[PDB]
């Protein structure tokens, strides 16, 4: 979730960008730490596709898809030298996980301020 | 409501033009805006539709102020007035309106008690997936609003079922349903209620109006009394030669359980004899595919061909048996001096007429249609039964009509026995009636279930005893209809002490019957059968000396069907497992009322059934003998006479084994065939139904006594030793 | 009721022109727009009755936040204050009041057991 | 509930991971509802019959470590609740023969039909 939340920061700074540019993977730093962030994101998907009872279902989860448009598009723009804005927003769809944190971290007690917060 | 919503709009749009074309006084005219009327009006009606294009809009400083309280007042006004505009919307009537009659589509209309386990259960009965195709379209008309769960119910068959709110007194609810070409009508009755004479009344009243609004209609009725009855009488309308029919609980419910008294089984036999089943596949060996084998039967009416005028009934059913491969039950004897009635099985004294109507079991209907297109001269050589075509080439013992044993009246004192008085006496292959009785319970008509234990069919010694354990304040509200029959006894007490049972020798009874009066005052349905499981499994537990209760035969009466499933030891197989599939519906040691309801829809397709059934089962009363306890709502003795003892002549319901009988040759692998002709030839016996041992199947031994109901048997079913046949017997002196 | 709903109207209207009248600070105060206290007050207005008309808006980058978060939090208020107003309504008497007496029109009255066959 | 919940949720309780399922036909009101809402994490409702085999099914009957039964301690007749107890008894036991029974019992001498049921 807090390299879901960074990916989301840096998504923000680089809006600013023109939506097609080409930059060198050795004098940027932003885009490193991105696939720093996306290698993370892959290494969790395969260690939840390979824990998965049904690889359907599994398969047609949103997280998934998110994954899906996130890190196959970030390993052709290092194999191209090229970047594209993308569908990089949908990693925002991870703040619906945010209250599983908050009581995670016994912040929430009570069930009704758990789903205002959902 | 239009007139204020549309004079303010007028209003607020002609100001607003007046104040933009005017323009701000305090700036000399100068920044007036040319916007005409009706541009004014498209702009408040943008603005009250909260939708703002901002094509159009308000420059000056008046006119801003202006909209801004227009817009304020607008809202408050809607606020206002939105409790005004619910009320012209109102509560829409869901369920009122008309049934739209469409060509081609028969339809039936259901009323009287209309709750969820009464629908439920006609719905069960009557739209079934076994059966054939029917364009027949359920419309139920009741006066109460339905919940939620019912709601559901309905919308589940939404399709064939509809519901209209309405009244059968009412005319005009009779005219919504179109009840002018309703195919019948079914009245169903509150079984569970303080008083079933009010019950009773109230569809008798039903009864009547439907009938002064169409007199021609056909109407199947329940009845929960046997003596409220006699009222549908006194209707000039009821015709019951054109299919009016009504179907008392009570007398055919105490009439199953005394026939399977007299042979157990007998209620599961005839249950599944006139109750679709879906067709199952079952190929291990075990029992249920032998039972699976009697259950596809099925009960007909056909007219007899004329080559059958002139022959005794044994030939002609053993003609059907043997090359048209039916079971010919029953004729019906019309003989103008004495109208129409039912044979069951008569003798070979008696030859068919012309047109007798006469009563099959049969596996298919297609099959039936042999008995109506055989001809000996173009189908005795045919083998093959589907190779045949259509070619045509000083004191009184009995009642007054002499059909039940009777007795001099005698006070309820002469009859109790004392726990004690009734363990000095011995008690052997008597009948022991558990009674879960109240002073202030419904009464549930104990007579329909002497009536045909103390028929004139069976001799004295033959008759068996009757003890009812129970309490006494609810069996002297049941005395005046059971003081005039021989063999009566009463030990006042409770069924769940084992005392009391061990009084009366329940280990040496030939059958328990558990009864239950108690069933209104239970708000949950699935608990109304607690005293009844607890008083089986009781008695299922007791140890006796010279040695278990496991082996006593008991029928229990139970409301639900889920409920059945607990009267077996053993392990349930299937909670899901249907309700004939089950070990206690098979060896008919749990009778469950709902096949009731399976009845009257068996009786809308054959109105034969009904009457068949009452011929057979309430022992053989005549409309007579109903006239006559409609007139003194008792039973009167009389002198014996000839005519009266040629009335006792009949035919009974037995069990016969073949351990040490005539037949013990041929039980051991003789087929079946062999057996019923040679009951039907020599002793005029007419067997329908093999009572067999669950685990005779085993190659191992076991000590299992249960056994199973197969229902008319095959040619080629082979025997064991170890079995019963049911038969109908004939009246010997 | 009424006196919170003006004073969040007047404040609103007013924090309003203060941000739009001095503008951006990182932008040396040059976007901003010349817009009356009063013709903030009308925009206040249109905006919270969804209305909408875009005669007069917020230009500025603050000036939209907060007209955001005013959206927001009114939105939410008047969420909270339905059952208030719901109160305030009450339930109407449908047969309360008297009878007004017509002239050359005689009335009976007529009381005791007052249903529906009767 | 309440005593219920309070004599087997304690906190001097060692650690036990054990989740308590209410299974009843009555929709229950608002300080019942309410009292569920406080102990959310350890407990939950479900609506069913215990005389129905499906309600069985749903709360995972075949799985579960214990039944327990209370009584109505405040009725007009006890041997009335005594029969319905024994009633819910003989399901669950035609359910899942294997499964742990605790009841309660209001009279002494209805107890004994529990020694009626084989399993
Ligand atoms: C640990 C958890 C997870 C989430 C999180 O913390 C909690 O992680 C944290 C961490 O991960 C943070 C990121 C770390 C990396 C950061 C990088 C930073 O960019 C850098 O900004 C510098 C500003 O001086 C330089 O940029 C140059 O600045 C010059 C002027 O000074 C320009 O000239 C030149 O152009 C720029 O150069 C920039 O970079 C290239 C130079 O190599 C190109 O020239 C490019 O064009 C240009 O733009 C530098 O060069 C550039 O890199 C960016 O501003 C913010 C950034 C992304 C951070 C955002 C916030 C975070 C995500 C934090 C976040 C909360
Ligand atoms: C979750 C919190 C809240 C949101 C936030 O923090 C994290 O996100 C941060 C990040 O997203 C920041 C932006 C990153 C990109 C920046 C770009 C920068 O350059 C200007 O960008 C303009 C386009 O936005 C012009 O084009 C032109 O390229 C240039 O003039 C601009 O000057 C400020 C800028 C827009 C930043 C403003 C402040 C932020 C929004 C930060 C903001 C507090
Ligand atoms: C930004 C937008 C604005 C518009 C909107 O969305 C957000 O705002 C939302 C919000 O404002 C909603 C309203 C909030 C308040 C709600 C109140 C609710 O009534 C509740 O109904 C309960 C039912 O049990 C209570 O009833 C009590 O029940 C007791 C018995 O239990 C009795 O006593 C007596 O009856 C009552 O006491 C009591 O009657 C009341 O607590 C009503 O049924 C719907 C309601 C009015 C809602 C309708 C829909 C809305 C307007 C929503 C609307 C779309
Ligand atoms: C156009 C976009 C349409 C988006 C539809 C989203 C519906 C998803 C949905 O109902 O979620 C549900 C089903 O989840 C699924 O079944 C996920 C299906 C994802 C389809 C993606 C299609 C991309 C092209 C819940 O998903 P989850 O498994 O609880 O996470
Ligand atoms: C941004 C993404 C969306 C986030 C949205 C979160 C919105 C914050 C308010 C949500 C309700 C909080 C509340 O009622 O207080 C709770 C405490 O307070 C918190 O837990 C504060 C969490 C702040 C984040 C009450 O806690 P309790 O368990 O009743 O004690
Ligand atoms: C039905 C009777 C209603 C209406 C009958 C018709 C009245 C208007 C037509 C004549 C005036 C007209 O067009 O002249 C000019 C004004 O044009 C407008 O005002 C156009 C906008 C009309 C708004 C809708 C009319 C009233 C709405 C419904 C009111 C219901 C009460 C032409 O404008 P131009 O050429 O664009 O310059
Ligand atoms: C009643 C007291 C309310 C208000 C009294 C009047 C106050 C404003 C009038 C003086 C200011 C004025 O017109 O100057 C300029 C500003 O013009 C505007 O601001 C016009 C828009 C007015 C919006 C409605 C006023 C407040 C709404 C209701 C507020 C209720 C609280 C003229 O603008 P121009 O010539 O277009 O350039
Ligand atoms: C452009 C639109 C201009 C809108 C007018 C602007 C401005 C005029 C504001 C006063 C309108 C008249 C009030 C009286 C009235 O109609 O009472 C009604 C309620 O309605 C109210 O009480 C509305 C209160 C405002 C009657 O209430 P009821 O529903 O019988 O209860
Ligand atoms: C332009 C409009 C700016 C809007 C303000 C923007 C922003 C300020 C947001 C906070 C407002 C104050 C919250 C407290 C409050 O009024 O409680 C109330 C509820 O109202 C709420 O709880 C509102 C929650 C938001 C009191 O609740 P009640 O009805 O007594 O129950
Ligand atoms: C209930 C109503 C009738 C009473 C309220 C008075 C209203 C209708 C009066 C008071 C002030 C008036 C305005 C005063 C000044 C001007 C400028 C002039 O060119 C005529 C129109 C116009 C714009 C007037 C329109 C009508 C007006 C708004
Ligand atoms: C509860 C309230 C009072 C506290 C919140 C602080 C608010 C009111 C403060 C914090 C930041 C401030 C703004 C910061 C910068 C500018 C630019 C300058 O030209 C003055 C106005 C303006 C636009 C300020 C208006 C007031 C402001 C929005
Ligand atoms: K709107
Ligand atoms: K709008
Ligand atoms: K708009
Ligand atoms: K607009
Ligand atoms: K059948």
């Amino acid at each position: 979730f807090a390299l879901s939340i960074g990916a989301l920061v840096i998504y923000f700074i680089d809006s600013s960008n023109p939506i097609e540019s080409c930059q060198n993977f050795y004098k940027d730093f932003t885009l490193q730490i991105d696939m720093a962030f996306n290698v993370f994101f892959l290494l969790y998907f395969g260690l939840r596709f390979i824990a998965a009872n049904d690889k359907l279902w599994f398969w047609l989860e949103v997280n998934s898809v998110v994954d899906f448009f996130t890190v196959p598009p970030v390993f052709v723009s290092v194999y191209l030298n090229r970047s594209w804005l993308g569908l990089r927003f949908l990693r925002a769809l991870r703040l619906i996980q945010f209250s599983e944190i908050l009581q995670f971290l016994n912040i929430l007690k009570t069930s009704n301020s758990i789903k205002l917060v959902n | 409501l239009l007139s204020i919503f549309i004079s303010t709009w007028l209003t607020a749009a002609g100001f607003i033009h007046l104040v933009e074309n005017s323009g701000d006084p305090w700036e000399n005219f100068q920044n007036n805006q040319a916007l005409t009327y009706w541009e004014c009006v498209y702009l408040l009606m943008v603005t009250m539709s909260t939708v703002g294009y901002g094509d159009v809009y308000a420059k000056t400083t008046l006119g801003r102020l202006f909209m801004v309280f227009f817009i304020l007042g607008g809202l408050a006004m809607f606020a206002s007035y939105v409790p005004e505009i619910i009320e012209l919307i109102g509560n829409r009537k869901k369920y009122g309106g008309s049934y739209s009659a469409v060509s081609g589509r028969k339809h039936i209309v259901v009323c009287g008690h209309i709750t969820l386990e009464s629908v439920s259960n006609f719905l069960k009965a009557f739209l079934h997936k076994a059966r054939d195709d029917v364009n027949v379209e359920i419309v139920f008309l009741h006066n109460i609003s339905p919940n939620l769960e019912l709601e559901a119910l309905f919308k589940r068959h939404f399709t064939q079922v509809e519901f209209y709110q309405g009244s059968v007194l009412n005319p005009h609810d009779l005219a919504r349903v179109k009840i002018e070409s309703a195919d019948a009508c079914l009245i169903l009755a509150n079984k569970y209620c303080a008083d079933p004479d009010a019950e009773d009344a109230s569809n008798i009243m039903r009864v009547i109006s439907i009938k002064n609004y169409h007199p021609k209609i056909r109407i199947i009725t329940q009845m929960l009394q046997y003596h409220n009855k006699a009222h549908l009488l006194n209707i000039p309308s009821w015709n019951w030669k054109e299919g009016d029919d009504a179907i008392c609980l009570a007398e055919l419910k105490l009439g199953f359980i005394a026939q399977s008294c007299l042979a157990q089984g007998l209620s599961t036999m005839l249950a599944n004899l006139f109750s679709m089943r879906s067709f199952i596949k079952i190929e291990e060996d075990t029992w249920q595919k032998y039972y699976l084998e009697g259950v596809s039967n099925e009960m007909y009416t056909e007219y007899l061909s004329s080559a059958f005028v002139g022959l005794s009934f044994p030939t002609v059913c053993e003609l059907c048996f043997v090359k048209l491969k039916l079971l010919m039950i029953a004729i019906e004897y019309k003989s103008a001096n004495r109208e129409s009635r039912i044979l069951i099985n008569p003798g070979n004294h008696l030859k068919i007429q012309e047109g007798t109507l006469g009563f099959f079991i049969a596996s298919d209907a297609k099959e039936v249609k042999r008995a109506f297109f055989y001809c000996k001269a173009c189908h005795d050589d045919i083998t093959d039964p589907k190779r045949i075509k259509k070619c045509g080439c000083n004191v009184k013992k009995y009642d007054s009509t002499g059909m039940f044993h009777w007795c001099a009246p005698k006070e309820i004192e002469k009859v109790i026995l004392t726990r004690s008085e009734a363990a000095m006496t011995v008690l052997s292959g008597h009948v022991v009636v558990c009674i879960f009785g109240d002073v202030s319970s419904a009464l549930i008509g104990l007579r329909n279930l002497v009536m045909p234990l103390r028929a004139s069919n069976f001799h004295y010694h033959e008759l068996k005893h009757i003890v009812f354990v129970g309490s006494i304040e609810y069996l002297k509200r049941e005395w005046e209809t059971l003081h005039n029959f021989p063999k009566v006894s009463i030990l006042p007490g409770t069924p769940l002490s084992r005392a009391d049972l061990r009084a009366v020798n329940i280990n040496l009874c030939d059958m328990c019957v558990i009864l239950s009066a108690n069933q209104n005052n239970i708000d949950d349905t699935s608990l109304q059968d607690k005293e009844c499981i607890l008083a089986s499994l009781n008695i299922k537990s007791m140890q006796f000396d010279d040695t278990t209760g496991v082996n006593i035969p008991i029928i229990t009466e139970l409301v639900n069907d889920t409920n059945v499933q607990f009267l077996d030891q053993a392990a349930a197989a299937d909670p899901d497992t249907e309700l004939y599939l089950t070990q206690p519906f098979a060896c008919g040691t749990a009778f469950a009322v709902s096949v009731l309801d399976s009845l009257m829809s068996a009786t809308y397709f054959n109105d034969n059934i009904l009457t068949l059934i009452r011929t057979l089962v309430t022992g053989g009363a005549t409309p007579e003998l109903e006239a006559l306890i409609a007139e003194e709502n008792a039973l009167r003795g009389g002198y014996s006479t000839p005519q009266t003892l040629a009335n006792r002549d009949r035919c009974r319901v037995a069990q016969l084994a073949l351990l040490d009988g005539p037949f013990a040759d041929l039980g051991d692998g003789g087929c079946y065939g062999d057996l019923f002709c040679k009951a039907l030839k020599t002793y005029n016996m007419l067997c329908f139904g093999i009572y067999r041992l669950r685990d005779a199947h085993l190659s191992t031994p076991s000590q299992c006594t249960k056994r199973y109901v197969i229902t008319n048997p095959p040619y080629e079913f082979e025997l064991v030793p170890t079995d019963l046949i049911f038969c109908l017997m004939q009246f010997d002196s």
